[PDB]
RNA sequence: GCGGCGCGCCUGCUACACCGGACCGCAGGCGUCCCACGGCGGGCUCAGCGAGGACGGAGACCUCCCGCGGAGCAGAAGGGC
RNA sequence: CGGAACGGCGUCGGCCGGUCCCGACA
RNA sequence: GCCUGCCCCUCGCCCGCCCCCCAAACUCCGAAGGGCCGCGCCGCCCCGCCGCUGGCCUGGGCGGGGCGGGCGAAUGCGGGCG
RNA sequence: AGUUCGGCCAUCCUACGGCGGAAACUCCUUAACUCGUUCCGAAUUAGGAAGAGAAGCGCCGUCAGGCCCCGCCAGUACUGCGAUCGGAGACGUCGUGGGAACACGGGGUGCCGAACU
């Protein structure tokens, strides 16, 4: 009882690295191809697809153009511009994703607006004016003239479940004025009879949070300091969740304009790489371990 | 009778005699086969303006 | 002197095996002694193939599992180490640090014995997880755990020791 | 050859490489083409659909027509004694862009830009045509110490 | 009788051997193919003598197997099975094919003529390049006197016109009387058994 | 020569590195089968190397782990995944 | 002196070697 | 070496290590030799047309006008077309 | 530095042992909900934020396997076209052209873009 060994000569020469992506696992190959398949006829003209990149305590919002070697992020915000938006926690919720969507697209409809300086893009498009739960297809009307900027869907590796964060992301570009291909069916509230409004003008409003968080602190009110400490000291009630929602999407919608921040570059130690003349000579004293002894 | 079947030889001769004949022009930008939105698009274009081939 | 908090060890899981061929309705009734033991729908595995030994004949239900987990994990394995005495077999622990154990009798574990229910044997499996073997199992970033944060089986026996109190 | 399919004797042809077998770059399908670009053909097996018959690999051809989802290579193939311009629709998987005139669209800007630079200083012009290696000149060497050469003897075989 | 071997001398057709297209290969008569001493020590045998191929050629299995047998007696009749390790280095791969013509002729009746030539496989033959060695002898110093008379005696069972050499190489080993020396005392040959490598300078340390 | 069918068709050879290349030359198939064995979207990883676990062993199941495909895709073979 | 495996103190050459003016038991 | 004493030996298998010789329907690699296309028209500035494109003032095509230039491998020979 | 979207797909892999985190990331953290599981919140979804470098991940090792480069192999094997060259043949030379491969050493161990902190 004593066995063959797997990893061979044989086995590593055959072995095909996969792409550096695909060992990595971030991006799906698959779907890459279909999304960025340009018919060949237009050529030049880009394609924009709205990567809504999800992590433990960021929801990444940015629309991306994918040229041969660069992929053009045009645009970008994430989760951690929330609380200049005036949301102090709940930086990854559903609400948190309708209000990322919307920092995306009123940022790219006024970056576009601005650079055309004429009657173009936002007052043609100002698109939903509050944050309301009806079905709004910004092309699917007038779309006179100047189109919307139309950016397909990029979900990620991430699974489309029923009214996912993601989903509710691109409903926040869409209520900027960007057409982003939908159907509404995954949104929560879309039984095959009908779109409720409801359903979403409530997780729109950060109300999932609300219903929890006032039940747990009838049940057990010591759970719900360790679950929800940072919603406490922030003092944001669950009856305020509604207020705040609505103060971020009015804040969001009128002035996107981003302002930088700085970043302080600290650098790891790195302890760099052995010398090689100095490489040989690690073996040459084990050597005399082994010789002399 | 049993008879020969199949050999190349000297057919390389008879084509090469005087052989190897471009296609020609007029097979070199030829419109079967093109897209049919391209050739809407070339024909509309050229009518309006300085090839306007009509009255 | 201290280990990491995440170096602690878990009962990730058990699974809970019956093998009863197919026979007319046997893998039926191991259905319902999973059931109440495990408070959860035993899902019923296929034979692979037909053999002459057996009664498999490539789509006979062969055996039914169910994995428990937390506190049902805890209770339903306490009961398999009390049913063994507290002792278990040195080599049952293998190379991933996952142990089994055989269970005679599922009346042994407190069931009821049954003219309506007849005896069925079944086995357990115990995988024991480090908290950060995530790696291995998300859709994303799905990447292969390093050798330290694998449980060695020496070091799981001590869990099991330092856990039940058990003896090999 | 008692057996004639669109996929006859190709074998060894057809096949991918050592360790490219796999989805195409991603850059294949991104890659834009103008009508008129020289379009070299490498047939792979990646795709199944699409393919052009086995003679037409490795012949150079221009794209007639940038149609959705496709390509239109207008190839020059040898028949009886006459070159046809047969033209074939590929999927752009299937083939790749082509040096070709690599050389002359380089050379062509190159001697331009020559004569640009010439028109202000640099009257007299360079020979603008490449000469065909041509047959050296006085180059002395010095012989210096020089190893004699002896052939050896059939001994070390 | 298997014919005269002039009928298929020389590697008239592209190499054909055993395999899943082939079926029934006859039996190459030669099973054995290291006779003697096969246990060995690379030290205790330092010269080899081996019989070089003056032509291309194909030599019959049964030729090969003949061989064998005359070769290995006369050293093991005068310098013993200690003394003499045999080496039959080329192996019968080719597969021959021989036309089988038997009974009537005519019509709707029992095939006959050169219609359907394709031969049965017969006779497992063995396939050689000018320079191939067919027989390796390694022996102590007490067997370097009848070493060359073995592989002539049986030279002539060889078909065709062959060479006997001595190896200046020191034994199987690849090494020649020289280096295999400089490496004894510098302590750098790792004995592998029958045959031996150098040390070398790779691999992990430890 | 009707004993065979290279008398339509296909895979791998023979084929002599574009392609085209003969033969009652080799190694084989085809004349069907499937509304799912189809289309699409989602999930998933397969044959197995081990090391473990009532009965339970060559072998039946259930676990992990390493798993470049070593699996199965209706049938010939070769590509391909 | 159509033509081989083998042989040829037939005749001219060459290669790798040992002896022998301590002149090839005196 | 032994009521069975398996207190364990010799050959195997299986796994590591070398070694001898192979493939036409084997190929990590892979020549010679073959194929296929190019070797003069560019660079600039504008301006039209498009029922096409696209988020656009984006494209590509197709034209037209100006300007800055020019014959840009060797050798043979007049090519094509019914 | 770190993340995201990527390009080229091993000098980017695979294995082991160290070293590291401020942020970023991961692990984490639970199930009223939306959802999700041939059974199983393992995964997946939703809602979080008490820990943590132990993994992942980023950095260094290691006569590490592979991968990559250059020698060597070697004018070697082969081979284009010529010889009323030499051979009973098998085949081999010689003229003018080319020119491998495996072994075997010596080294190398990602880089490029776009956005944000």
């Amino acid at each position: 009882g004593w066995v063959k060994v797997q990893k061979t000569r044989s086995y590593f020469k055959r072995f095909q690295v996969q792409f550096r992506r695909r060992r990595e696992g971030k991006t799906d190959y698959q779907a890459r191809k279909a999304l960025i398949i340009q018919d060949k006829n237009k050529y030049a003209t880009p394609r924009y697809r709205f990567v809504v990149r999800r992590t433990n305590k960021d929801i990444i919002c940015q629309v991306t153009a994918a040229e041969l070697t660069k992929d053009r992020v045009v645009c970008a915000a994430y989760s951690h511009e929330l609380p200049r938006y005036g949301i102090p926690v709940g930086l990854t919720n559903y609400a948190a994703a309708y209000a990322t969507g919307l920092l995306c697209g009123r940022r790219l409809l006024e970056k576009l607006s601005v650079g055309i300086k004429e009657n173009a893009l936002a007052q043609l498009y100002p698109g939903l004016d509050k944050a309301t739960g009806e079905e709004y297809h910004p092309d699917e009307n007038e779309n006179e003239e100047v189109h919307a900027f139309k950016a397909f869907l990029d979900i990620g590796l991430a699974r489309a479940s029923t009214g996912a964060r993601v989903f509710a992301a691109m409903k926040g570009a869409v209520d900027a004025g960007l057409n982003i291909p939908h159907s509404m069916k995954r949104f929560p509230g879309y039984s095959k009879d009908g779109f409720d409004s409801s359903a979403l003008r409530d997780r729109i409003m950060g109300k999932h949070v609300g219903d929890y968080m006032a039940e747990l602190k009838a049940e057990d009110e010591e759970t719900y300091r360790k679950r929800f400490s940072k919603y406490i000291a922030a003092k944001v009630e669950p009856l305020r969740l509604e207020a705040m929602y609505t103060k971020a999407h009015a804040a969001i919608r009128a002035n996107p304009q981003a302002v930088k921040a700085k970043f302080e570059i600290k650098k790891p130690v790195r302890q760099a790489r052995l010398t090689l003349k100095e490489r040989k000579e690690r073996i040459d004293a084990k050597k005399l371990e082994a010789l002399k002894q | 009778a049993k008879l020969k079947n199949h050999t190349s030889k000297n057919q390389n001769r008879k084509d090469h005699r005087n052989g190897i004949k471009k296609p020609k022009k007029s097979a070199y930008t030829s419109h079967k086969g093109m897209c049919p939105k391209y050739l809407r698009n070339l024909r509309r274009s050229r009518a309006n303006d300085p090839r306007q081939s009509l009255r | 002197e201290s280990e990491n908090p995440m170096r602690r060890i878990r009962i990730e899981k058990l699974v809970l095996n019956i093998c009863i061929g197919g026979e007319g309705d046997a893998l039926t009734k191991a259905a319902k002694v999973l059931q109440q033991l495990t408070d959860q729908e035993p899902t019923f595995s296929k034979s692979r193939l037909t053999i002459r030994g057996f009664g498999i004949r490539r789509g006979q239900k062969i055996s039914t599992h169910v994995t428990v987990r937390g506190e049902k994990a805890r209770e339903i394995i306490e009961r398999g180490l009390r049913v063994k005495n507290f002792e278990l077999p040195y080599s049952c622990f293998s190379t991933t640090g996952n142990f089994g154990f055989g269970i005679t009798e599922h009346i042994d574990l407190g069931i009821k014995y049954d003219p309506s229910m007849g005896i069925y044997g079944m086995d357990f499996y115990v995988v024991l997880s480090r908290p950060g073997f995530r790696v291995n199992k998300r859709r994303a970033q799905q990447q292969h755990v390093g050798a330290s944060h694998k449980i060695t089986p020496d070091e799981a026996r001590a869990w099991v020791e330092r856990e039940f109190e058990v003896v090999y | 050859t008692h057996s004639q399919g669109y996929r006859c004797k190709t074998r060894y042809c057809f096949a991918r490489k050592f360790r490219r077998h796999g989805m195409a770059n991603l850059t294949t399908y991104n890659r834009v083409y103008k009508l008129g670009q020289y379009v070299n053909i490498k047939v792979n097996g990646a795709y199944h659909k699409g393919m052009p018959h086995r003679y037409y690999n490795g012949r150079t051809g221009t794209i007639f027509n940038i149609g959705p989802r496709a390509l239109g290579v207008q190839i020059q193939k040898r028949v009886r004694g006459r070159i046809m311009l047969k033209r074939i629709n590929v999927r752009l998987e299937h083939v790749h862009p082509s040096d070709c005139r690599k050389n002359h669209l380089e050379r062509v800007a190159a001697n331009d830009a020559a004569r640009r630079l010439a028109k202000e200083t640099g009257q007299p012009v360079p020979c603008l045509k490449r000469q065909n290696a041509l047959p050296r000149a006085a180059h002395v060497v010095s012989i210096a110490s020089a190893i004699d050469i002896t052939p050896l003897k059939y001994d070390g075989v | 009788g298997r014919r005269p071997a002039r009928c298929y001398r020389y590697q008239k057709n592209k190499p054909y051997p055993k395999s899943r297209f082939c079926r029934g290969v006859p039996d190459p008569k030669i099973r054995y193919f290291d006779l003697g001493n096969r246990r060995a020590k690379v030290n205790d045998f330092p010269y080899c003598f081996h019989l070089l191929s003056g032509e291309k050629e194909q030599v019959s299995s049964e030729a090969l197997e003949a061989c064998r047998i005359a070769c290995n007696k006369y050293i093991a009749k005068k310098a013993g099975k200690d003394s003499f390790h045999l080496r039959i280095r080329v192996h019968p791969f080719h597969v021959i094919r021989i036309n089988k013509m038997l009974s009537c002729a005519g019509a709707d009746r029992l095939q006959t003529g050169m219609r359907g030539a394709w031969g049965k496989p017969q006779g497992t033959v063995a396939r050689v390049s000018i320079g191939q060695p067919l027989l390796s002898v390694r022996c102590r110093a007490s067997a370097k006197d009848y070493v060359k008379d073995a592989l002539r005696r049986a030279k002539f069972k060889i078909p065709g016109r062959q060479a006997i050499v001595e190896s200046r190489n020191w034994g199987f080993t690849e090494f020649t009387k020289e280096e295999y020396e400089d490496l004894r005392e510098r302590g750098e040959l790792q004995y592998d058994g029958n045959n031996a490598h150098r040390i070398s300078r790779k691999g992990p340390l430890n």
